[PDB]
């Protein structure tokens, strides 16, 4: 029952906070100790909506929405904005997994309504453009420790896993 | 070689290619690379008869032949992979010719012959060229295009991102004899694509490439629109979004004309602005001459149409041939529109 | 024939464009590039040349700032906005007669200093009036186009 | 630390030991425990000197000098013609490696200071006169390790220990 | 033949030039005739300390610090800190070789005495921050190459060809 959170990694300037105070502990998933970003999380079958920086589900098992599971607090306010599920840690789509963690979790996933006032489309997109990696990793994730960018000797390595791992599917609306 | 084979192995081969460059050690490199291997073989007590002084030699013998011959040593797997990818690229190529309301005449592997309407021809080349390189937007069939990796239900397959792909568009009257339209298409490209050079950006220098040109032809008018402008066509995942980047420059331009946002006189006035845009070698000055040439013969007051600014100076040449090509890219963009618009009246 | 005149028009303009610090002097030059080119071919070359020098207000440090502009790139034109503009266009015309060998550069540079010789310059241009007007056309027309494009309102 | 002294196998008359009283303890790294000789520390860009033959500085990269490394100090009285170095035991360059130790190694290889007036010439010398090593096999592991010649059987694998392995270079001086 | 000294390029300013009496000729085995510096020699073990590091020889072939070879005397003709050995220049580690040589020449390679008292774990360094790349050409190149680079047009790519082929290890002790 780890009160987990999922801050995903698009190019949008809309993933600023969307969250609040810490896990309730320090058993995190930013396993950047060895060689950079480890233990990625990819939702299957979701959009990113290119705006209103939450996630929208679309029912084809073809989409990838990626981002690191850094826990915390869902703005201390939301209950319906998330799926409120309980995973046993063995039913996910993960990348760069370490020694198996056989515990169980709490689930808050940033959710936008399907709300197909428009039509839903999938738009492939990734990260490039040094300023487009300069913005977001300094917004939030560098502050997970802030000992990163302090002594982090893998700055050249962590900077790439934004353009190497997290490739999401936009909305095209 | 260094980028292939990543992991703990790369720093081993990184030193094997080091001790070659100017007719180097001649097997006297083990010293640098034995340490790499022998300090590694003890990571597990199973070494049967690994004569490390020979193992690092055979590896040094391998890369030697590669660099001496200047070509990858071809194995079956090298063929079967290129061959299978060539068949998967065929699949996505057929959805594109159907998406653009075209008629496939044959499409086997790398080749393709289709009959498109004059309308969907420019954006077909745009998507087809990029889809060949693995990059692409929304899925076509049951397969997506992921930055040089066609993906069929979580299964990632390689594509051919580096391979250039030339195009040849004949805009022909429906009553023209199909014998001489097909002949021209094989004697407009296959001996016209063989002679066309443009100024490509190679490792900071400006070299002269000759392939991947997308020739257009309309009863005498000819146009050539390079699709790469960078000689190793893809060297990083950021190289994809500018393949066929001149096509949407023509596509956007064509779009703003039929909406009356730009007069068709744009194509007829460029001649006088051309000599200045040619002779001008300071890009801050050319980005104002085309901004002026656009707004002069524009039909509104809120059209802000840019040119990517890496297109200032291409100088497409041709060696003594019965094909007259304007020796600059922006002029070829104007002729391409006259050809597309000539085949709609 | 005049393929290198679109080149010349780019170095001459970039000189005038920089020795025009005040913004209202650039705008005033843009007014000269449009207008002065259309009197040379309706009123004639020297009738427009007389009009140019009369409004240029020579015989100053300006007349020597021109001499510097022929070679230097740090020279500046100071004076009335209507003066720097008319004098900057006199440079444009003279810069061409130099680079094309219609007028000897040594003559023109010392005729722009020695007061007694300026009359001999105007006397030389009178006989070269038909020849000059033919050649500068492509050059001046290019200067007109560069002005309308590069000289913008803020 | 674990001060280490080095032996080698020439075809000279300055071979046998050139070193005196042993470890004084019960530790060494050049193990001959299982299946022949091991951990023969290799050194390149050096020679044999074949003439009061300690090591020789040779810019030639095509040199393969190698021998047995032992612990202790080389006679404790010769502070003239050795190298007096130290390495962290992973910065080394071994052969037929064995168990890993992250200590530091005070290496003591015999290496004279010629300041040559004549140019150093190079000569290829592999293993010859299979009887010649019968002296030195009792001068390597039956000099300081001295477990051999009692009830061992690898004296046939001790043959192939040098039947093929040792191929160093000489001077022809 | 005649005098030959080895010029090894440091990052520090400790052993800067110190080059007395000439050859009678000027037959430095380096030649920078048109566009590239040639006959750059790399050698195993000799690593720099970035502070008066005169390339003590290590035993690992990974350790190396390159240099330039010219026809000089042992840094003002003293018996302090040089090797003074000779090899017939047919078994050398010469990258970008050029032209002809002298067969048996009096080579002079600088030498630092062993540095005890520390462990090293030496690191390889690729030099940047160009402010150095011209300082090595102000007085220590336009004097040791006092023929070339003032008569032809090309002056600039040497400060970058000393970037592509120059990279070596730092002692840090």
């Amino acid at each position: 029952s780890t009160q987990r959170e999922y801050v995903f990694i698009p190019i949008t300037n809309s993933i600023t906070i969307d969250v609040k105070i810490t896990i309730g502990g320090s058993d995190h998933i930013t396993n950047i100790d060895e060689r950079g970003i480890h233990n990625v999380l990819v939702i299957t079958g979701y959009a990113v909506d290119e705006k209103n920086g939450r996630l929208v589900p679309t029912l084809d098992p073809c989409d990838y929405v990626k981002g690191i599971l850094v826990a915390g607090t869902p703005q201390q306010a939301q209950s319906n904005d998330f799926l409120t599920l309980k995973l046993p840690a063995n039913k996910l789509y993960l990348i760069r997994k370490k020694g198996n963690i056989s515990d169980d979790l709490k689930i808050y996933i940033p959710y936008s309504s399907p709300d197909a006032r428009n039509s839903m489309k999938t738009k492939p997109v990734s990260i490039s453009d040094d300023t487009i990696v300069n913005n977001i990793i300094k917004e939030v994730f560098d502050k997970i420790y802030n000992i990163t960018q302090k002594e982090k000797v893998k700055i050249e390595k962590v900077k790439e896993d934004i353009k190497e791992l997290f490739s999401y599917y936009a909305l095209e609306q | 070689l260094v980028n292939a084979g990543s992991g703990s192995i790369v720093d081993y081969v990184k030193t094997v290619l080091k001790c070659i460059r100017e007719n180097l050690n001649k097997c006297s490199c083990a010293e640098k690379i034995y340490s790499n291997e022998v300090a590694k073989v003890m990571f597990r007590v199973n070494v049967e008869k690994a004569n490390v002084e020979e193992e690092v030699k055979n590896s040094l013998e391998y890369f030697e032949t590669i660099l001496n011959e200047g070509r990858i040593i071809v194995t079956p797997a090298w063929h079967v992979s290129i061959s299978s990818a060539l068949n998967r690229g065929l699949l996505v190529e057929l959805e594109l010719v159907n998406k653009h309301k075209g008629f496939v005449i044959y499409a086997g592997g790398d080749d393709l012959l289709a009959m498109l309407p004059v309308d969907e021809v420019l954006d077909f080349i745009k998507e087809s060229r990029r889809a060949f390189a693995g990059f692409g937007t929304e899925k076509l069939g049951n397969m997506c295009l992921e930055n040089g990796f066609v993906r069929i239900n979580n299964a990632y397959y390689p594509s051919l991102p580096i391979v250039g792909r030339s195009y040849s568009v004949i805009i022909a009257h429906y009553a023209d004899p199909l014998f001489f339209v097909i002949n021209d298409s094989y004697n407009l490209l296959e001996e016209g694509k063989e002679i066309i050079r443009y100024r490509v950006m190679y490792n900071g220098e400006y070299k002269d490439a000759k392939k991947d040109v997308a020739i257009f032809r309309y009863q005498g008018l000819t146009s050539v629109i390079p699709l790469s402008l960078k000689r190793p066509i893809v060297s990083s995942v950021s190289d994809f979004n500018e393949i066929a980047s001149i096509i949407d420059v023509i596509l956007e331009l064509k779009k703003r004309i039929d909406e009356g946002r730009i007069s068709v006189s744009l194509l007829y006035d460029y001649e006088k602005y051309k000599h200045l845009i040619v002779a001008s070698d300071e890009k801050y000055l050319t980005e104002f001459l085309v901004k002026d040439w656009i707004k002069r013969n524009s039909l509104r007051k809120h059209v802000e149409f840019t040119i990517d600014e890496k297109l200032y100076g291409v100088r497409l040449t041709i060696e003594n041939y019965p094909i007259k090509i304007p020796n600059d890219l922006i002029s070829n963009i104007v002729y391409t529109l006259r050809i597309i618009y000539g085949g709609e009246k | 024939l005049y393929e290198e005149d679109y080149k010349l028009a780019l170095e001459a303009f970039k000189k005038v464009f920089n020795a025009l610090t005040h913004y209202g002097a650039k705008q005033a030059f843009r007014s000269r590039a449009r207008d002065l080119v259309e009197e040379i071919y309706n009123s004639g070359f020297i009738p427009t040349f007389f009009y140019i020098i009369s409004k240029a207000e020579l015989n100053s440090d300006s007349l020597d700032s021109l001499i510097s502009l022929f070679s230097s790139d740090n020279a500046i034109l100071r004076g009335s906005d209507e003066n720097v503009s008319y004098s900057a266009y006199l440079f444009i015309i003279l810069y061409y007669l130099i680079k094309r060998g219609i007028i000897e550069q040594k003559f023109l540079i010392q005729a722009l200093r020695c007061e007694k010789t300026r009359l001999d310059l105007i006397d030389k241009l009178y006989n070269l009036a038909p020849i000059i007007s033919a050649k500068i056309r492509t050059y001046l027309l290019a200067i007109k186009r560069l002005s309308e494009a590069l000289i913008e309102a803020r």
